[PDB]
């Protein structure tokens, strides 16, 4: 429902080369807008929608020095995690970040949140009352500690209550016409052979936006959801999403069941059946 | 606009 | 604790013969993100454009190679995908039922 702003690094080390790859993106809601690759020549922050492309030379040479000071510290720091594990310097390992906020419907924060993780497994992260950090195990409460010190609770929480809401205020009205205006799915239903006593039937949601969507089988309004068949929401590759579900139902009886559809550019659910 | 200050592990 | 990749083949619309279309290949949930994703034309490799490396809530990695393709009866299209979990290759074909 509320809009977000979010950003995901990825830090990876590279044994063979002596050193690391830094990833930045950011999202506005299901929208990616801008790139940072460490491994670029001359690396800067560049736009990856087309809505972004007017922000001034300002915001593309300052985003491009947070993040080129971000990969720098990233890299270092699989230094110090590897130490911390009692790891050797023959495998890759992986640090990551995310942050973000989600725009409450007065126009504050509803919620930010920063965590990190490191070899895919929670590693630090803030606390609900942005003053605070929760440690995942004695190497993490290392950092814990050094942040502490440090202070850095009070700036995340300047930054996710702050400039965090306010640039994505300015991205919405930057990119109303897209992220602003929700596309409702296109909606079918197919019909396929599947064994003996059991033709497959497939509920299909095309082309929507944003991701968030809801597809349900019934039978006889009751949910078919332990029987059913329902694939990850996945990207159009046009900055839409698809969806399907299906169900196996017995011959001839096709036409107990129904598909029903929740869609935020919908406005009224939907139901649907095989034709 | 990224989180500005020093992030270091 | 490495994570498999979970791997889906799709055209971006409803596939019709001799019809212009984009042929995508969506990776998702796996970890570490070193991995290789091919999507191949009657098994070779196509030149196909990759996103750019995200990952989801539960820190699992997710990519689409994408790439243009105008369906036919005869051509057979599959995406092929490499990682230090799968002992071999994970290969899913492209039909216009998913």
């Amino acid at each position: 429902g509320p809009h977000s702003l979010s950003y995901f690094y990825t830090a990876v080390s590279r044994p063979d080369r002596g050193d690391s790859r830094f990833i930045a993106v950011g999202y506005v809601d299901d929208t990616q807008f801008v790139r940072f690759d460490s491994d670029a020549p001359n690396p800067r922050m560049e736009p990856r929608a087309p809505w972004i492309q007017q922000e001034g030379q300002d915001y593309w040479d300052r985003e491009t020095r947070k993040q080129r000071d971000t990969s720098q510290t990233y890299r270092v720091g699989l230094k110090n995690l590897r130490g911390y594990y009692n790891q050797s310097e023959a495998g890759s390992h992986t640090y990551q970040s995310m942050y973000g906020c989600y725009l409450g419907p007065d126009g504050l924060l509803l919620r930010g949140y920063r965590q990190y993780a490191y070899d895919g497994a929670d590693y630090i992260a803030l606390n609900e009352d942005l003053r605070s950090w929760t440690a995942a195990d004695t190497a993490a409460q290392i950092t814990k500690r050094k942040w502490e010190t440090a202070n850095v609770a009070e700036r995340r929480r300047s930054y996710l209550q702050g400039l965090c809401v306010e640039s994505l205020r300015e991205y919405l009205e930057m990119g109303k016409d897209t992220l602003q205006r929700a596309e409702p799915p296109k909606t079918h239903v197919t019909r396929h052979p599947s064994s003996d006593l059991g033709v497959t039937l497939r509920c299909w949601a095309l082309g929507f936006y944003p991701k968030e969507i809801s597809l349900t089988w019934q039978r006889e309004g009751q949910d078919q959801s332990q029987d059913m068949e329902l694939v990850e929401t996945r990207p159009s590759g046009d900055g839409t999403f698809q969806k399907w579900a299906a169900l196996v139902v017995p011959p001839g009886e096709e036409q107990s069941y129904t598909c029903h559809v929740q869609h935020e550019g919908l406005q009224e659910p939907l139901t649907l059946r095989w034709d | 606009y990224g989180d500005f200050f020093h992030d270091m592990v | 604790v490495a994570r498999p990749p979970k791997v889906q083949v799709y055209s971006r619309h409803p596939a019709e013969n001799g019809k212009p279309n984009y042929l995508n290949c969506y990776v998702s949930g796996f970890h570490p993100p070193q991995i290789e994703i091919d999507l191949l034309k009657n098994g070779e490799k196509m030149n196909a454009e990759q996103s750019d490396l995200s990952f989801s809530k539960d820190w699992s990695f997710y990519l689409l190679v994408h790439t243009e393709f105008t369906p036919n009866a005869v051509d057979q299209y599959s995406c092929r995908v490499k990682h230090v979990t799968l002992d071999k290759p994970k290969i899913v074909k492209w039909d216009r039922d998913h």
